[PDB]
DNA sequence: GTGCCGAGGCCGCTCAATTGGTCGTAGACAGCTCTAGCACCGCTTAAACGCACGTACGGATTCTCCCCCGCGTTTTAACCGCCAAGGGGATTACTCCCTAGTCTCCAGGCACGTGTCAGAT
DNA sequence: ATCTGACACGTGCCTGGAGACTAGGGAGTAATCCCCTTGGCGGTTAAAACGCGGGGGAGAATCCGTACGTGCGTTTAAGCGGTGCTAGAGCTGTCTACGACCAATTGAGCGGCCTCGGCAC
């Protein structure tokens, strides 16, 4: 979180971080609120990546897939119900930015 | 997956009313987790030296994931369907 | 004691109940399940998938649309706080 | 929200108050999806070289962190109006975290 | 908590409500505080006997035994450590008063 | 606390700094056993009527109960000190379950 | 092809290998166990443990006690933040 | 249990101390809900082909459940208790 | 009002679901035994409740500082379409490593009972 | 200094734990098809970063009523302990209802591909 951000490595844009305050309802941010927004979210990352990473490594595959992150997700006890199929994205989805 | 079967009921409830694929996907991977969480239920409370899920277990392991209305609801709904089952076989 | 179809037809539900003791028997939770526990437990998806959806086609007609959509379905779970309490956990919409 | 198809709710300067009742009407994420590849591609690098990402994988992992991202947010946001304060600071962050993890 | 107590129970004493306080580091207390303790204890006791009893109806007894409670703690993924044996009651013991 | 042969550690009537420092030395269950049994004989009574209760299920039971009220007490006590005050409110620990639990 | 011994002898671990294959394979997890499957974890829980017993034993030697209690395994638990996240979760007994 | 198994552990790492029995209970029924863990961690991690759990199924359950130093240690003490039983089978 | 792409409808194609038997097998039931949970009385006595005194503290108020929202400008990179090469995911077939199963043997950890010293007072 | 009763120690044993074929399945390997991933380029252009007055939120200082720490006594009930009773767990011994396995069959639900209408501007 403090101490989660790290120079050299790429993160997310400072407007983008504002916006995720919004969508919990906050009015008000304060200047200093940009450095644990993106230690969470390169802690949330870092954490399903190599959960993913050994699913994939068991499997003796090198392509990370719906299934490997799917065994990652609930291997943290948190239930995920978006599970993306071919017609994912049609027109207004929940896989779009 | 659960598609056809949630689709009919939607039918029978709201008959002028449809789903989104997108959102028949969701309402399907919420019952397919909701029967694993049930399933994980009836094993917990299964004592260690039985080998069999009964119809009772799952009676039983539905009350404690829902609670209060919901579960007295559901008990009347599943011996319903159970005696159905009974007396059509 | 007669056929006349599926089972499912036969215990008057519309969630397959044949596809629901696959879930049950390839979990690997228990060796042996019994027929009566298969039945239950399609009687446990079909019943509260049904206040889902009772309450999701609410939502969509108070909205003035005719087509369930994701954000009706976040909306009517979370009106509801006993339906709240079981899938509150679950990851809607990001 | 740069994607095609839908999913925004309003553009245009839109002012900080408009902002809380916009977001709660629209569906999409909010980080962009080439900004998240080169993410998540890059923790896979530091631990294992020449990993190729779905692109199922990736929209799936990117609803999973949104929405663990505004839950924590949202937890923030508690612990702000607690303190009888308005505004979000980065202590209310660290403390809403620290609530559920230590 | 808020009003989980019904008057007609017996409920947890009110200088135990303190002690509780005391045990998590708080150096003050207020006089309200005894309202939320008590429907939390009654709370978690309410939980824990509700998925105990049925574990007891499914093997058809009619005492709560220890294997009942255990496995009504392990459905709440809470792990817990403290297995009283036929040795508890010893010195210091943790399922003492 | 009241059992015979318990690390209770304190000694009578004790001031309010000084059992802080008492109760982080000793490992005994702070809630009476009979009282306990009491409750829990009362609750079960609402379910199943003539429900035995035994011995090694109270100690678990109480256990579990001890260990999940300090808990919110100390997370409790987290959002008191994050406000700027020293003195935990029955706002405090609603705040707290709330923030967990909903 | 060393008959001198258990299998906890052979693998030179003091944690019984046959007791934790005994976990593993009736967890109701999977129906094939293989051999290097139970001396893995019988391994792993045998180096933390010993993790565990140095933390507890220096907490109990700092407090000029010969005896290993609950409240020095408590706490040795919380002095390291490494060992400290497996069991955040756990009912250390009060 | 591991009563007996920790006990000796004990004796070789700290010669002049004992243990507690209701410490030796509580240590345990840690190393059975650390069995659990990982047990359960590697019937997870394993693809839906395979049925069997191999020793690198325990090897990545561990490091995941256990993060940073002592994941990376896990992962060398594990394999070289594999490598000396492979030898003396 | 108007573009538009997605749910509905229609065409095959399976293999999941179903019935019908045999086979073993696992839970229901009864009865005997006895560990243990309830109750209660005596008695103790640590402990909880209530009350008066007083001091610290959170709420209210005013004032001031500073930093964050709002708006304009500019740089810049995410994303369309559309392209192409190709790396590795499925898929199938062959080969063979090993592990559940069955039988046999045996000795190691666990309960029962007893000495004696680590620790609380 | 002085208990004490909980831990270390000695014994009986039987059920956990180990050894030796067996063979059948599941894991490993290799070739081949082609689906989906990386790279990128013209252009967009909406979003992101940057800069500049300006006001609202947070911090600081002061004051004070009232709610909580704290001795002191009174009051209530938790617990030893011992007792006795007996409701009900544990285990044994059928045996009959009932679930797994295997052979065969078919049509409900699967995918592919049009096509018009409901949601978005």
């Amino acid at each position: 979180l403090a101490d989660h951000v790290s120079v050299g490595e790429t993160q997310i844009p400072k407007a983008s971080t504002q916006h995720l305050l919004r969508k919990a309802g906050s009015l008000s941010a304060a200047g200093d609120t940009e450095v644990p927004i993106r230690g969470f979210v390169h802690m949330k990352l870092h954490k399903l990546v190599q959960k993913s990473l050994l699913a994939m490594q068991l499997a003796k595959r090198k392509t990370i897939m719906k299934s490997d992150v799917k065994k990652a997700a609930e291997l943290m006890h948190l239930p995920v119900f978006a599970i993306p199929t071919k017609d994912s994205g049609a027109k207004g989805s929940v896989f779009l930015s | 997956n659960f598609r056809l079967g949630l689709r009919n009921m939607l039918a029978q409830i709201h008959p002028d009313i449809s789903v989104q694929t997108e959102a028949l996907s969701e309402l399907s991977n919420i019952a397919v987790f909701l029967g694993k969480k049930i399933s994980h239920g009836a094993v917990t409370l299964l004592p260690e030296g039985t080998k069999t899920i009964k119809s009772s277990a799952v009676l039983l392991a539905a009350g404690d994931l829902y609670g209060k209305d919901l579960g007295r609801h559901a008990v009347g709904e599943m011996t319903k369907a159970v005696t159905r089952y009974g007396s059509a076989k | 004691e007669s056929k006349e179809g599926s089972r499912s037809s036969k215990a008057k539900l519309q969630i397959s109940v044949a596809r629901s003791e696959r879930l049950l028997r390839e979990h690997g939770g228990c060796s042996r399940v019994s027929e009566g526990a298969a039945v239950a437990l399609a009687a446990a998806i079909e019943y509260f998938m049904g206040e889902v959806l009772e309450l999701a086609g609410n939502a969509a007609r108070d909205s003035k649309k005719v087509r369930i959509s994701v954000k009706h379905i976040t909306l009517a779970i979370q009106n509801d706080a006993a339906l709240f309490a079981v899938v509150g956990k679950g990851v809607f919409s990001g | 929200c740069r994607q095609k198809g839908a999913g925004s709710a309003g553009t245009g300067s839109e002012t900080n108050s408009q902002e809380v009742r916009s977001q709660m009407r629209s569906t999409c994420l909010i980080i962009p999806k080439e900004r998240f590849r080169t993410m998540a591609k890059e923790i896979s690098k530091k631990e294992g070289h020449d990993v190729h990402i779905a692109e199922a994988a990736l929209d799936m992992l990117q609803v999973i962190v949104e929405s663990c991202t505004v839950r924590l947010l949202e937890k923030a946001l508690v612990i702000t109006y607690s303190g009888k304060r308005t505004r979000v600071t980065s202590k209310d962050i660290e403390t809403a975290f620290m609530l559920e993890h230590g």
